[PDB]
RNA sequence: AAGAACCUUACCAGGUCUUGACAUCCUCUGACAAUCCUAGAGAUAGGACGUCCCCUUCGGGGGCAGAGUGACAGGUGGUGCAUGGUUGUCGUCAGCUCGUGUCGUGAGAUGUUGGGUUAAGUCCCGCAACGAGCGCAACCCUUGAUCUUAGUUGCCAGCAUUCAGUUGGGCACUCUAAGGUGACUGCCGGUGACAAACCGGAGGAAGGUGGGGAUGACGUCAAAUCAUCAUGCCCCUUAUGACCUGGGCUACACACGUGCUACAAUGGACAGAACAAAGGGCAGCGAAACCGCGAGGUUAAGCCAAUCCCACAAAUCUGUUCUCAGUUCGGAUCGCAGUCUGCAACUCGACUGCGUGAAGCUGGAAUCGCUAGUAAUCGCGGAUCAGCAUGCCGCGGUGAAUACGU
């Protein structure tokens, strides 16, 4: 993105407006990988597509703009 | 309308010049730029001035050379080749010794096209030694 | 390792461009159109043996000047089948193409009809020496500077390498101003696809001018 | 750099890797010192019971290799090494020639 | 194939030099002949202005003390050969002198390879040094084996 | 100055259709008035584009088909409106591009 | 997968940057010519048999 | 591979469907389908909105779609030791064969060997052989010389014209592609068994196949390809098939392979000036103007293109300066900050800013390519292609040394 702007997931934007709207929902799968974490979508758990199964990622406060699919591990390590 | 002088257009490596040498005093600056204005200096200007220094060595009449094409040896070598052939059109008997002091043939040494799988038309592909 | 398109090697230097057309802001509809009409006569020639199919682009109307060995075999019963498959091609590509006809005699001078017809004439249980010598006698005796026909590959089942290129007479295979007709076909028998490739170098035309 | 071995259609067994590796240890058991020797081997008895081997050793400034067929597939390795015998003795003798003489 | 000879060059910029025209033909590296013409003309003004003397006499005495005579042509029956004595031909003379004076003098290490190369040719003007030391070097290796490999060729 | 001269420029696949077809295209310019200009020869541009001439391997052994397409031009001088509208009777060639550019 | 591969490559793309080029006579990927409208093998064989003007080759 | 963020994609995980994504055929209804909404990350599943023929005189004809319904469809599965087709090298090296005849019980040979000469089994001459085939060559294209045709957007001498061949004008020159001409040992001096060829010279733009390209002999390697395509058999089929999201093909103790950029003063940074050729451009190129250091943004004249754009060439020349050092060299790594492309640049596009400044001071044994516009070197354009070049294919610029000899 360059200027307009940070590209939200859409489906993750609906789940973030809903679960971040109220009640502070618990972590489930979220098969998207496109955008980052959001301002209001913090706190939750993204069990995003690690390729085989999910991986519980924290909705932290340090990775403000960092990619929500970047927190997961892509290729199975390590290693030799 | 001027004196009957050289106008001989010849090429050398994709740079054909049009030397127009009138009855003059030795002024060789073609296309509005002098020999020290077009491409200085550089002691190869003596090589681009030798063919006028060979047709009895020399007149010297004027020099007006419209040279467009090639590079340093293209514009310069085409200028000396054009004033050499058209300079053969200056004096009608100048081809006796001027034809034997080089001063012709427009060598045409341009780039060779590389084949399908060559480096630069001379660079070989590679060697896997061992 | 060499082998070369004789029919593409001599094409454009002495041979004729078999596909004529203007070109063009849209070369794609021309290229696929000419391929599709080439398979149009290709499908419609199961027994006619059209030895060439030239199509000309003529401002929203194709001129598919289909050649044929025997005239009435594709020419219809006095205009029936030619108008039928012709108009059907008009609603097959989208352009009302007034397809003409052609009568190719001298089958030893026709490359693909004589060679491919020799191949399908081999697909009926005919032997390799009988098929190759028979085509060399009919088309090889029909009149030409030299015809050399070979059926290369599977024939006889096992140890598949079989190359009987039996053919005699002169051949301008490397003579670049020869203009030989040389195209192959592919026959598919029960043992395997064991096709044939033969060319008939009929004779060159001397270059002149005025 | 020495003694990489790979093979299609088969395992990369260490009882095949040391089996080829000891037997290819005869040449550098015998020569001076090299760093070389990639090996290829595969096949079976799908048709006409074969096992192609082809072992290359381009170390002594000009290449040398061989190739043989068998079904037994261990007994073609020996028939690769003793193929390399003459190629590695005739690399050294042929070149180790003392027929030199001036005016005698 | 036979002896297929080569062509020479024309007279130089300053002034009418021909062997020094070959000196400019060796003077460049990587094609750009303008930089070689500049460094060569800088050696001409540096050695003809500084160290007050002429030019064609200075180069004629440098390469005149640089153009060798004998040289080493290898051979043998095989292992442990004999480096034979093989004297130079003329164009091999000027070529070998251009190789020794160029490849020795341009690798000196002064403030510039142009002025420092002129200092290497000026030290070569004393009949010794880098280039003259090489002419004595090959001139000394040959004639060390000039009693055995002389009448073989 | 002059008038905007009516002349159709030719484009062809080979070079003989523009030559001979430009000849009979001058045969349309003999009638219809006068002043049909001669063969202003176009630049004759080509295209050279090669593909990998093997099935899978042999990446060095390529092949380079290249097919050029350029034809001459003709621009008439005298107007002749009856022949100018009569230029639509174009019969040849099979492969040729006529376009009245005026 | 020639039928689903080439047939799916004939269908409508997902995004606008999804439509990738396909093979002309044989639906191969990998360098179908966009100006001649054919593949590499298709341009070679169909061009040598006669497809448009013209040959091909060997200037330059 | 002439282009991997998804598609590509075959491979993995997950969710799906089983005459199926694509086709023919029987019946059968329908003109089909689209457009939004929801749930889903998606394929999909539900709705609502919606559709509801061109030709007969009813029986139609006709695709389209749906269903049954099995005949079928599929495989980028296995077999390149079943194959066709195609392609490498041996190699542009000059060979490779046959008809007839003769020899020899035979296989075979002879021709094709001998004498010269060539790049050549090229040519000539002897010869128990005489002939022909593919090869060699030439014919084809390009390249340096011109003639003739023909001058527009290209060229501008000869006139007026300006910032601008730009514009009245002009078709001399250059240039443009058609026909030709020109080089073929042609000619002379010889050498040579007269013949073959070979040494030397004039003349010419060009001399002994001008330079280069295309062109690759039978055969070899069971060489490469069932994955460009087609195809014999075997095997799978409510899954080795089909659809979708994400990932991977880009991983990383390590060894190689081919290239780029460097290690530096013939250099590094700047300022000014000068020289090309080639190709592409309508689903496109993008002028000028302003904005942004910047990459680029905005709008917009023009160009379907010898006119306009890409476009400015760069190495090179003239001055300042760095001065021998891991540096005012070189450039990775990596951080922050922006642009453009796209459904989306975190695995995984490039470019720009500020910063950072690895290792390298010409590289071992060994190994490579190279006969002149060549090596080497400096830039430009293009196929793929939304983006993505240090590769690939062409284009021009600077301009070398050596070949003693086998």
């Amino acid at each position: 993105s360059l200027k307009k702007g940070p590209f939200v997931d859409g489906h993750l934007m609906t789940k973030i407006e809903k679960l971040n709207e109220t009640d502070k929902k618990q972590v489930v799968k979220t098969w998207s990988r496109r955008s980052t974490i959001f301002p209001q979508f913090i706190g939750h758990t993204i069990a995003v597509y690690d390729g085989r199964k999910h991986v519980p990622v924290f909705i932290s406060e340090d990775m403000v703009g960092h990619k929500l699919g970047e927190f997961a591990p892509t290729r199975t390590y390590k290693g030799h | 309308m001027a004196q009957v002088q050289y106008y001989g257009t010849g090429r050398r490596k994709s740079s054909v010049a049009r030397v127009r040498l009138v009855p003059g005093e030795g002024r060789i600056v073609v296309n509005n730029r002098e020999i020290s204005e077009h491409i200085p200096s550089a002691a190869l200007i003596e090589d681009i001035k030798q063919p006028l220094t060979l047709t009895e060595t020399a007149g010297t009449y004027d020099v007006l050379v419209n040279v467009h094409g090639g590079g340093l040896s293209g514009q310069a070598g085409a200028i000396r080749h054009g004033i050499a052939r058209a300079l053969l059109e200056a004096d009608p008997e100048y081809r006796t010794t001027l034809k034997r002091a080089g001063l012709l043939t427009r060598d045409a040494r341009m780039k060779e096209r590389k084949k399908y799988g060559l480096k630069g038309a001379r660079r070989a592909p590679q060697f896997s030694k061992r | 390792g060499q082998k070369v398109n004789p029919v593409g090697l001599r094409i454009g230097v002495i041979r004729d461009w078999e596909s004529k057309w203007y070109a063009g802001k849209d070369y794609a509809d021309f290229l696929h159109e000419d391929l599709k009409i080439r398979e149009y006569i290709s499908k419609r020639l199961s027994d006619a043996s059209v030895s060439k199919v030239e199509i000309e682009r003529a401002a929203n109307r194709v001129n598919i000047t289909i050649h044929t060995a025997k005239p009435g075999m594709v020419i219809g019963k006095g205009g029936s089948e030619v108008e039928a498959l012709r108009k059907a091609l008009n609603s097959l590509t989208g352009k009302r193409v007034h397809i003409n006809i052609l009568e190719i005699k001298r089958a030893d001078l026709d490359a693909q009809l004589v060679a491919d017809n020799i191949a399908r004439q081999l697909e009926n249980r005919v032997s390799f020496r009988r098929a190759q010598k028979q085509q060399i006698q009919r088309t090889m005796r029909a009149g030409a500077q030299g015809v050399k026909t070979m059926v290369s590959g599977r024939l006889g089942g096992a140890d598949i390498a079989r190359s009987e290129y039996y053919s005699e007479g002169t051949v301008p295979l490397h003579t670049l101003r020869a203009d030989i007709d040389y195209a192959t076909s592919e026959a598919d028998t029960t043992y395997g696809k064991l096709g044939v490739k033969v060319w008939i170098y009929r004779g060159e035309v001397l270059p002149t001018k005025k | 750099m020495n003694y990489n071995i790979r093979g299609e259609n088969i395992e990369v067994t260490p009882a095949l890797k040391d089996h080829v590796e000891r037997k290819i240890g005869k040449l550098e058991r015998y020569f001076d010192h090299s760093v070389d020797a990639d090996v290829n081997v595969n096949l079976k008895f799908y048709n006409d019971k074969e096992s192609k081997v082809e072992v290359t050793i381009p170390m002594t400034d000009l290449a040398l290799r061989s190739e043989v067929h068998n079904e037994d597939m261990y007994n073609a390795i020996d028939l690769a090494t003793n193929k390399l015998e003459r190629q590695i003795r005739k690399h050294k003798t042929k070149v180790n020639r003392k027929f030199r003489e001036q005016e005698s | 194939k036979g002896p297929v000879a080569k062509r020479d060059v024309l007279p130089d910029p300053i002034y009418n030099s021909k062997l020094v025209s070959r000196l400019i033909n060796k003077m460049m590296i990587d094609g750009k002949k303008g930089k070689s013409q500049t460094i060569l003309y800088k050696s001409f003004d540096i050695i003809k202005e500084r160290t007050g003397n002429d030019a064609m006499e200075v180069f004629e005495q440098a390469l005149k003390n640089i153009m060798p005579v004998l040289e080493v042509k290898a051979r043998r029956v095989g292992g442990a050969n004999y480096q034979v004595p093989v004297e130079v031909r003329p164009e091999r003379r000027t070529t070998l002198g251009l190789r020794w004076l160029v490849n020795y003098a341009r690798l000196r290490g002064e403030k510039t390879m142009e002025e420092r190369l002129a200092n290497e040719i000026l030290d070569a003007a004393n009949n010794t040094g880098a280039a003259v030391k090489k002419r004595e070097d090959t001139h000394k290796m040959a004639e060390a084996n000039k009693a055995f490999a002389h009448y073989r060729w | 100055m002059a008038k905007q001269k009516i002349r159709i420029r030719l484009k062809a696949y080979d070079h003989r259709i523009l030559d001979q077809s430009a000849e009979k295209i001058v045969e349309t310019a003999k009638r219809s008035g006068a002043s049909v200009s001669g063969p202003i020869p176009l630049p004759t541009e080509k295209s050279v584009y090669t593909i990998l001439r093997a099935v899978h391997k042999y990446k060095d052994s390529r092949e380079q088909f290249e097919m050029r397409t350029h034809k001459r031009l003709i621009d008439i001088v005298n107007p002749t409106p009856q022949t100018v509208d009569a230029l639509m009777r174009l019969d040849l060639p099979s492969g040729v591009d006529i376009e009245i550019k005026l | 997968a020639k039928k689903s591969m080439i047939a799916k490559q004939q269908r409508t793309p997902k995004f606008k940057v999804q439509e990738y080029t396909r093979c002309e006579r044989c639906g191969r990927p990998h360098s179908v010519i966009r100006k001649f409208k054919l593949c590499r093998i298709c341009f070679r064989e169909l061009a040598y048999k006669g497809q448009i003007p013209g040959v091909k080759k060997a200037s330059w």
